[PDB]
């Protein structure tokens, strides 16, 4: 590809700043817009004591040895299901 | 099994292991020849007062000793591959037996028709009957029909193990969660031994494999009685 | 801010036969001692811990 | 007394303190994992931090202040970083090998399908897409920063560098949130395994790279970089790109193709 | 500056051949001995 | 859109790199960075090997594209010859640091 | 009826040493064919084939375990 | 290679000492543990 | 002043010396372990106990001999000593990081010894395969410490690899091209590259094994969708390169030694030797599955690996013949080092030929996991790598110490070790073919004869190793200082006298571009 713009006669600082503020950052603006739109807490699915998930071969070296590191009560069930 | 003061391979019981033997024989010849050649030449370079320490040209003789070993590897790969394709060959079995490794014994399962299964342990040195082999005997042998194409499926229920039967040329790893296929076919009746071939813990040296190759008929009776 | 690199070049080239990790002044010394102390102390402690774990507590 | 361009380094304690802090960290981890105690780990981390701090403070001293970084010495440092990066790549390749192995031949315990039964992937068109744009953006802003430095524009180099840093931080924060909001955990089988480990390590490098950039920022602040001699910045930039590219591979492999 | 020349470029002293024999003895011996005492140690836990 | 505030090599280079930069501006090679071009290596036109003591090691690549390099100490005094091809080398001692 | 089964024959869909899928496949095929016949009013005699095959190949413990799971309601496969 | 005569010649007698001392540093600690092997297995 | 020189060093010579000391000590440990092994198999029945303690020994034997003896000596030792000098460099590119590469090994070793101290040790085989290495069949700290030990050994060697490459690339005399550097320098670089590429992988693998064991991941656990076989791929991906990494520097030293004592100014076919070493290094990255012929892979795959592995014989064959050609027409100096080299040439060929035998996945089925494999690798390691280390050591000892060794005592040490190792490993070819499996504490009665002979050879080798220590002391006790050394014109490392000064090549060599 060649993109859809042009410059190249000389790729110097002014050019790269131009890209930063007129493409890069706006990209991140849209993606932030989009992201903070399709967000919203999606209905946590029904718990099923599946034997291939919520694995426990050794207690975790923190807490009560049964909660994952970034454990989220709202969406991370314990081997025995969701919390109170 | 192996005898005292053995040099080569345990005698070939299957046609496949008969194949490997003949292949190992032409291969080993080359191994001898080359290793002895080197040795001779080493001696040849070391047995003379004559000298020539000035520069010696290389691009002319490198064609000789590149192309030569080259042609040799090919004289080892060719029979090696045809034989490899042989072991994979489609054959259509009469029976199917599964074996599962466990720390530290082999369990067997013949479930084509009946739901026959049994554990197989090594007979301790202390309970061996007169004339029985130390470390090699099991309480429950794997009875099988001589002169019949059989399908063995190997797996394990804990750590890794490996099912081996030297005389027939067999070794397949017993991997938990996996089902490894390999075909068996004895050209003769009798007792055939092997040992666990993959470190599996404390008693890895003590969990052999014995196969009893009898004719179809007795095999059937035995199946039935084993119920 | 102002460019003070020249002051620093002078200080660090000041021929006092000091090794670069201490040539910055008295602070360097302190930091180094803390570091070295921790390392060695921690090392002993670890040796202690290997010892403790080497024997069963049934 | 010497007639060559190379650098003869003053004997230093850091290699030792470093080798030692490694010993304390590995031990500290064993202590924690098995005998529930962070004490060792604590010290190990602390000495590691001090070692790195002092060891790199000295390298700044030897170059900006003492002028030991002749072109030959700088040329050598370039090969050094490129080589380091390569190994880092191969390291990640390990995790990619793993993920590819697991997702191309899913086992019966997952349900012989990918993703496994019971796994609900994050939407690749949501935060993951955003992270993707953030790192790409930092790649641009860091390039503006570079071309500003090479043109001797201090104010703009600082501006560009600052933004670049703010983006890396933002990625880190977004990722932290995503780690939390994630319905799956590291304990959720091979998916959760290959996921959090790979992205977990990448996240770490993001933090390292950000740290490095932060350092380059302050050194810029104190005028250490000349429009022509600024290898410390050159490296942080190369590293940052490596990080940027790894993320591209992750996004495509794990978040996109693997959902 | 550091001492240069034979017997000066090493961390152990070679002044006295006997003190040295002892030195080398403790060194090489301690290493060889180690596995044995570990084996011993493992047999003595159970 | 533009400005300054970033030191240049000329203004900030210090230590050995400065010396190299300066000596490099004068077309000199004090810190042996370039590969010296060979004379005809004859008795009359030997290869002038700079130095800062009474000897220096010479590496003689007799013919272009030779893989073996002949090494020997070049002593102050009478011009010596490469044990291999016999080209002549003459030491031309001291100075560098004024 | 069209049987006289000795042992599961060669399946061109699983020609390598790894047979894990072969077993797994046939175990799924049966319980699926079985649920269709029990549902729509028909005879499970048609799903005989798979039952024999999976039985021949699958380790008792695998079968035992997968069955314990379809009951517990935690079978990962789609049936 | 050419070398200067020994600055501190090691006479045969001295060597025998060296050799012996050497072998003993290897052989003794091991020989010990190896000897009390049985005393170890069941103790 | 002692600390500054030995704990804070930045001198390539000192650091290589430190490596040489570490390597020697570790060699003692590894030899001890090797004897405990052969003792158990000495006569039938059990000596130490079951397979757990036995295998904790076999595992450490490997780790120590490899990571703590052969690599530190060849690379950190002869590497840091010889490389700079061979290219006229003042030191290494990052002489300070080079120190850290060294100071990682003791902690690395410490962790290894610590794993055999706690719990029951890690009786997992040096390959540490799961699930036997998992937190269930091997619960406890043991395996976790072995891992960390590998990590430290890993970081060390990776950094070491960077230094050697940067150095060999950037720090040569302006006129010297890569095709003008000595073979040993080449070999060191190539090796440094394999390390760079292979090690990070091993690091990723064992790290997955660590998490599976402490973080509930299941990379190699079927219960979670994992696969034990994955670890194998990751491991051997590094594992094969590693074997080549253990022999290349040896190839380097051999080329110098054979040339030197052949009375030659140069090794036969230089470019050929460079090609060869690079080919090998290359092919050593696409043949790892030759270690997995029995885990049952597609026949096409096993066909490929059989083919690929066998090709390595061609470049390797070149080297051997070149070595013979270097001897060709030389004025042979039957010194010790020459003897080790001649020893190496032959023995190594044998271990390589058998390596080729194992290449056939057909034949490997029956030979895999037997003693035939042990025979092959001990022939190229305990005879290949080891012989090269010996030769290099006797040869350059004068240069490192300033003293000379008693040549006759040296020729005696050679004769003993020669008999020892052969008697030790040759009979294992029989045991392998006749079916004796690996990692067995006891064996069926028919295997009694050969196992007894083997254990006996291992004892002669013990006698030999003790002698060596003595010979070393002897040279250090007598103090025969070095005067003259022949062939310096083509052995630049010797040109600054024995031992050269702390600071060498402060003033760069003079080389004409022409
Ligand atoms: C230590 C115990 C020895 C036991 C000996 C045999 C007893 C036979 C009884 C009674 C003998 C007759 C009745 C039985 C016939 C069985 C035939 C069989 O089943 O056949 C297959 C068997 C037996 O093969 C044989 O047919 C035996 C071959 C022996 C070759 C020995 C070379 C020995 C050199 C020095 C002595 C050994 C130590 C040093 C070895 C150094 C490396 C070779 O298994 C092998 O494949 C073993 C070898 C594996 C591969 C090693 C390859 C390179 C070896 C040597 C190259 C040297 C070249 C220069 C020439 C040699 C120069 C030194
Ligand atoms: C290169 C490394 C190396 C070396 C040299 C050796 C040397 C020895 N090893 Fe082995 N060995 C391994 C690496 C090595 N080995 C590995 C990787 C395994 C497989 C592990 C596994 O399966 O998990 C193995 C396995 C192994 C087994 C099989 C165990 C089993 O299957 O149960 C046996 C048994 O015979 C054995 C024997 C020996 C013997 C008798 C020696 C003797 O020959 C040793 C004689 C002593 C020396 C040759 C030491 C010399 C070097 C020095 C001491 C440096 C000295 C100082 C200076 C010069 C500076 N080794
Ligand atoms: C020093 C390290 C070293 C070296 C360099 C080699 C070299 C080779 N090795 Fe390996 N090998 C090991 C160390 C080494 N090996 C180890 C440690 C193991 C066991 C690992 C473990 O399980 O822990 C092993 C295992 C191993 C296996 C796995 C077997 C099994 O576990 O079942 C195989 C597979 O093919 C093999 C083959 C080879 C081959 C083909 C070579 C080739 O590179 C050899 C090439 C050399 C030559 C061919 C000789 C010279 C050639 C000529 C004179 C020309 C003519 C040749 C012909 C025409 C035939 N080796
Ligand atoms: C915010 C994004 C950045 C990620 C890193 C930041 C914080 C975590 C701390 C250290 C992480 C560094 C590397 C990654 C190592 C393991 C993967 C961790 C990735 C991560 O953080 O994954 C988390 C698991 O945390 C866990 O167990 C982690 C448990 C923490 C202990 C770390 C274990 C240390 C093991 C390190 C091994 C070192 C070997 C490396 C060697 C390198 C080469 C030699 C996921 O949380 P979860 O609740 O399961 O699912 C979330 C559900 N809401
Ligand atoms: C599915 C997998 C998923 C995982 C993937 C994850 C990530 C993707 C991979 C990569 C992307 C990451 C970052 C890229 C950004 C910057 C990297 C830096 C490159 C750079 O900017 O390089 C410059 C120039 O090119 C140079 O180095 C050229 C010189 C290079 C020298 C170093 C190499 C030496 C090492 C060994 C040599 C190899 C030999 C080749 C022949 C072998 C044949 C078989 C700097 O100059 P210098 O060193 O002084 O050289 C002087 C030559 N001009
Ligand atoms: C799978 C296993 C493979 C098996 C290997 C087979 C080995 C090959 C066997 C024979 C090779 C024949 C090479 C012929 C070269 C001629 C030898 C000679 O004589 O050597 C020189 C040639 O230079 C030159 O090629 C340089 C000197 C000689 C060049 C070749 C010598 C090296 C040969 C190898 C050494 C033995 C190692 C063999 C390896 C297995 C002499 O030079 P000239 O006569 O011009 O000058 C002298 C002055 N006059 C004119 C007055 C006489
Ligand atoms: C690279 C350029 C050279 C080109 C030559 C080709 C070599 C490698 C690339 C090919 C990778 C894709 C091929 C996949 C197609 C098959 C899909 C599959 O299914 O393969 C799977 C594994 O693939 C997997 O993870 C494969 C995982 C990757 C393994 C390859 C290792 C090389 C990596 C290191 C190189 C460093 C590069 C640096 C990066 C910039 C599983 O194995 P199967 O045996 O099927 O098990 C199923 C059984 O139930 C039935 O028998
Ligand atoms: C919470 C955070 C803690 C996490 C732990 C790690 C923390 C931070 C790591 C960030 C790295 C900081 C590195 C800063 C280096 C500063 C020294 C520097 O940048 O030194 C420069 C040389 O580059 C040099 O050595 C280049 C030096 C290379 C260093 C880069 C290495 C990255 C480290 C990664 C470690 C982990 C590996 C992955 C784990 C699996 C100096 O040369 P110049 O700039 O040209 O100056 C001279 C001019 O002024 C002349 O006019
Ligand atoms: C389970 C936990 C395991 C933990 C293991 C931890 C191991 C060690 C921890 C402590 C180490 C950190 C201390 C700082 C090290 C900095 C080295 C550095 O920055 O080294 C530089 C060279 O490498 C360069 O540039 C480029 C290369 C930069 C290398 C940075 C070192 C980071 C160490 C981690 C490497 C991980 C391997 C990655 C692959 C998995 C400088 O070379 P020196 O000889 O110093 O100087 C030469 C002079 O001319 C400088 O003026
Ligand atoms: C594989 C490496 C090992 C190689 C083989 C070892 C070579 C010989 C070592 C000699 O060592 C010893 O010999 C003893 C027997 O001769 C012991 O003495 C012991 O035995 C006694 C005498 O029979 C007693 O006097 C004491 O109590 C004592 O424990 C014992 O201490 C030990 O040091
Ligand atoms: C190669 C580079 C990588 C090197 C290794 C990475 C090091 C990672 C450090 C992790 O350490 C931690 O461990 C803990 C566990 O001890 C934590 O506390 C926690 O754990 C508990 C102790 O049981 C509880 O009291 C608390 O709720 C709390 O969350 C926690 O905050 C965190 O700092
Ligand atoms: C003071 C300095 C000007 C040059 C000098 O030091 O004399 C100015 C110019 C540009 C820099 C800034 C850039 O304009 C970018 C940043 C923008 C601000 O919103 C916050 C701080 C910010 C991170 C910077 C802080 C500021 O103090 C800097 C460092
Ligand atoms: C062309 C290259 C370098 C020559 C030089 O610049 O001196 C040389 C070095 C090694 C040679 C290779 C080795 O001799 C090995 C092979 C030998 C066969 O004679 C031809 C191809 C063969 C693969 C060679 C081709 C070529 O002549 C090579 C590759
Ligand atoms: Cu089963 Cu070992
Ligand atoms: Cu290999
Ligand atoms: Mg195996
Ligand atoms: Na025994
Ligand atoms: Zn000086
Ligand atoms: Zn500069
Ligand atoms: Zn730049
Ligand atoms: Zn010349
Ligand atoms: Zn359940
Ligand atoms: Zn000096």
């Amino acid at each position: 590809a060649s993109a859809a713009k042009g410059d190249h006669g000389g790729t110097g600082a002014r050019t790269w700043r131009f890209l930063t503020f007129g493409l890069a950052l706006p990209s991140v603006a849209l993606c932030t817009l989009n992201s903070w739109l399709h967000s919203g807490h999606r209905e946590r699915p029904a718990f099923i004591p599946y034997h291939h998930l919520r694995i426990r071969t050794k207690p975790f070296s923190w807490g009560d040895g049964n909660h994952t590191f970034f454990h989220n009560p709202r969406v991370n069930p314990l081997p025995t299901g969701y919390e109170k | 099994m192996a005898y005292p003061m053995q040099l080569g391979f345990q005698d070939a019981t299957s046609p496949i292991m008969e194949e490997l033997l003949h292949f190992h024989d032409h291969t080993l010849m080359i191994v001898f020849l080359i290793s002895s050649l080197v040795l001779y030449i080493i001696s040849l370079m070391l047995t003379t007062k004559l000298t020539h320490t000035s520069t010696m040209d290389a691009q002319e003789v490198e064609t000789i000793w590149t192309i030569l070993p080259a042609i040799i590897l090919i004289l080892i790969a060719l029979p090696s591959l045809r034989i490899l394709y042989m072991m994979d060959e489609i054959n259509n079995p009469s029976l199917t037996v599964k074996t599962m490794g466990h720390q530290w014994y082999w369990s067997y399962e013949y479930t084509d028709y009946e739901d026959l299964s049994f554990d197989s342990y090594m007979i301790p040195t202390s309970e061996l009957k007169p004339g029985e082999l130390r470390l090699l005997e099991v309480d429950n042998r794997v009875v099988l029909p001589m002169e019949m194409t059989i399908r063995m499926l190997v797996s394990s229920e804990d750590v890794l193990h490996s099912w081996a039967v030297p005389s027939l040329g067999l070794k397949t790893d017993a991997i938990p969660g996996r089902l490894n296929q390999t075909t068996l076919m004895s050209s003769r009746p009798g007792l055939y031994y092997g040992q666990c071939s993959e470190i599996c813990g404390s008693n890895h040296s003590f969990m052999p494999i014995v196969l009893e190759l009898v004719p179809l008929k007795y095999f059937e009776k035995w199946s039935a009685s084993m119920l | 801010f102002e460019n003070r690199v020249a002051e620093k070049q002078k200080l660090f080239q000041e021929d006092n036969g000091l090794p670069v990790h201490l040539k910055g002044g008295a602070t360097d010394n302190i930091l180094y001692r803390v570091t070295m102390t921790l390392c060695l102390g921690g090392t002993l402690y670890s040796l202690y811990c290997l010892g403790w774990a080497s024997f069963p507590h049934k | 007394h010497q007639t060559h361009a190379y650098h003869m380094v003053n004997p230093s304690p850091w290699p030792l303190t470093g080798a030692l802090s490694a010993l304390l960290m590995t031990s500290g981890l064993t202590m924690w994992f098995h005998f529930n105690s962070m004490t060792l780990l604590m010290i190990g981390l602390t000495t590691n931090m001090l070692t790195m701090y002092q060891w790199w403070r000295d390298v700044i001293r030897e170059s900006t202040f003492q002028g030991h970084h002749t072109p030959a010495v700088q040329k050598g440092l370039r090969y050094g970083m490129i080589l380091f990066i390569i190994s880092e790549v191969l390291f990640f390749t390990g995790f990619f090998w793993a993920f590819y192995h697991s997702s191309l031949a899913p086992t019966p315990e997952l349900g012989g399908c990918w993703p496994p039964t019971g796994i609900h992937p994050l939407n690749p068109l949501e935060v993951p897409l955003l992270n993707t744009s953030v790192l790409l953006a930092s790649g641009v802003s860091i390039t503006w920063a570079h071309h500003s430095l090479m043109e001797g524009d201090r104010k703009h180099m600082l501006q560009a560098l600052f933004i670049t840093i703010t983006l890396g931080v933002y990625f880190t924060l977004l990722q932290a949130s995503e780690y939390y909001e994630a319905p799956f955990t590291i304990s959720d089988g091979v998916y959760g395994s290959t996921f959090f480990v790979a992205t977990g390590f990448h996240g770490l490098h993001v933090i390292i790279g950000s740290t490095f950039l932060i350092v380059c920022f302050f050194r810029q602040l104190k005028f250490h970089f000349t429009s022509n001699h600024h290898f410390g910045f050159e490296a942080a930039a190369w590293y940052w790109h490596f990080v940027d590219v790894v993320w591209l591979f992750l996004y495509v492999s794990i978040y996109w193709w693997g959902s | 500056h550091y001492e240069e020349g034979p017997g000066k470029n090493i961390p152990f002293s070679v002044e006295n051949k006997w003190r040295l024999l002892a030195m080398m003895t403790l060194f090489f011996g301690s290493g060889f001995a180690a596995p044995f005492f570990i084996v011993r140690h493992q047999l003595l836990k159970k | 859109a533009s400005g300054g505030g970033v030191p240049t090599d000329e203004e900030q280079a210090t230590g050995l790199e400065r010396e190299v930069m300066l000596a490099a501006r004068k077309g000199q090679d004090p810190y042996n960075i370039l590969a010296p071009k060979a004379t005809s290596g004859t008795k009359e036109d030997p290869n002038l090997v700079p130095s800062i003591t009474n000897k220096r090691i010479v590496g003689c690549i007799c013919e272009e594209d030779n893989s073996t390099v002949i090494w020997f100490w070049l002593h102050k005094g009478e011009a010596q010859r490469c044990p291999s091809c016999g080209t002549h080398y003459k030491l031309v001692p001291h100075q560098l640091a004024h | 009826k069209i049987k006289n089964y000795q042992t599961a024959p060669f399946d061109s869909r699983f020609p390598n040493q790894n047979q894990t899928r072969n077993c797994w496949q046939n175990y799924l095929d049966f319980h699926r064919c079985e649920k269709a016949m029990t549902a729509k009013g028909g005879d499970v005699s048609v799903c005989e084939w798979y039952r024999r095959v999976y039985k021949s190949l699958c380790p008792i413990s695998w079968v035992s375990t997968w069955d314990d799971r379809r009951a517990e309601g935690t079978f990962p496969g789609k049936i | 290679i050419t070398a200067k005569p020994a600055k501190t010649p090691t006479s045969p007698k001295e060597q025998a000492i060296g050799l012996s001392v050497t072998f003993l540093s290897f052989l003794l600690p091991a020989g010990w543990v190896l000897y009390h092997l049985d005393n170890y297995k069941k103790s | 002043m002692f600390i500054n020189r030995w704990l804070f060093s930045t001198n390539h010579k000192d650091i290589g010396t430190l490596y040489l000391l570490f390597g020697a000590w570790a060699g003692m440990v590894g030899t001890a372990l090797s004897l405990l092994i052969r003792a158990e198999l000495g006569q039938p029945g059990t000596l130490l106990g079951d397979d757990q303690i036995y295998n904790v020994v076999v595992t450490a034997h490997a780790f120590v001999m490899i990571f703590f003896m052969v690599m530190p000596i060849m690379i950190g030792g002869f590497g840091n000593w010889l490389v700079p000098l061979m290219i006229g460099a003042p030191d290494m590119a990052f002489p300070r990081m080079n120190n850290m590469s060294f100071w990682l090994l003791p902690p690395s070793f410490l962790l290894l010894l610590a794993s055999s101290m706690v719990e029951a040790g890690a009786g997992t085989g040096w390959t540490v395969y799961p699930p036997l290495a998992g937190n269930l069949a091997h619960a406890g700290a043991s395996v976790d410490l072995t891992i960390f030990s590998l990590h430290l050994a890993g970081v060390s060697s990776i950094l070491g690899a960077i230094n050697f490459i940067t150095t060999i690339i950037n720090m040569k005399p302006p006129a010297m091209s890569q095709y003008q550097t000595p073979l040993f320098v080449w070999s060191v670089m190539i090796t440094a590259v394999l390390l760079l590429l292979s090690l990070p992988v091993l690091a990723a693998g064992i790290t997955m094994l660590l998490t599976d064991r402490n973080l509930n991941t299941t990379f190699f656990d079927p219960a979670g969708g994992g696969d034990p076989i994955l670890y194998q791929h990751l491991f051997w991906f590094f594992g094969h390169p590693e074997v080549y990494i253990l022999i290349l520097p040896g190839f380097g030293m051999i080329s110098h030694i054979v040339t030197y004592y052949s009375g030659k100014k140069e090794p036969f076919g230089y470019m050929g030797m460079v090609w060869a070493m690079m080919s090998i290094g290359f092919l050593g990255f696409i043949v790892w599955a030759h270690h997995m012929f029995t885990v049952g892979m597609d026949v096409d795959t096993r066909a490929y690996f059989t083919s690929a592995t066998m090709i390595i014989a061609i470049p390797t064959g070149v080297k051997v013949f070149s070595w013979l050609a270097t001897l060709h027409g030389g004025n042979i100096k039957w010194s010790p080092a020459m003897m080790w080299a001649l020893g190496f040439i032959f023995l190594f060929t044998v271990g390589g030929l058998t390596g080729i035998v194992l290449a056939n996945s057909s034949l490997d089925i029956v030979l895999h996991d037997t003693y035939y494999v042990v025979a092959h690798f001990h022939y190229v390691l305990s005879m290949g790598a080891v012989f090269a280390i010996m030769g290099g050591f006797v040869h350059w000892f004068p240069l490192f110490s300033g003293y000379t060794l008693n040549d006759t005592w040296a020729k005696i040490h050679f004769a003993i070790m020669f008999v020892g190792v052969n008697m030790t490993f040759f009979p294992q070819h029989f045991l392998g073919l006749s079916g004796m499996p690996r990692r067995y504490s006891d064996y069926p009665d028919a295997y009694t004869m050969w196992n007894t002979i083997s254990s006996m050879g291992s004892f002669i080798s013990l006698t030999a190793v003790m002698l060596m220590v003595f010979i070393i002391w002897e040279a250090f006790a007598s103090k025969r200082e070095v005067l003259t050394v022949d062939l310096t014109t083509t052995n630049l490392e010797w040109l600054n006298g024995c031992p050269p000064p702390y600071h060498t090549f402060e003033e760069p060599t003079y080389v004409n571009l022409k």
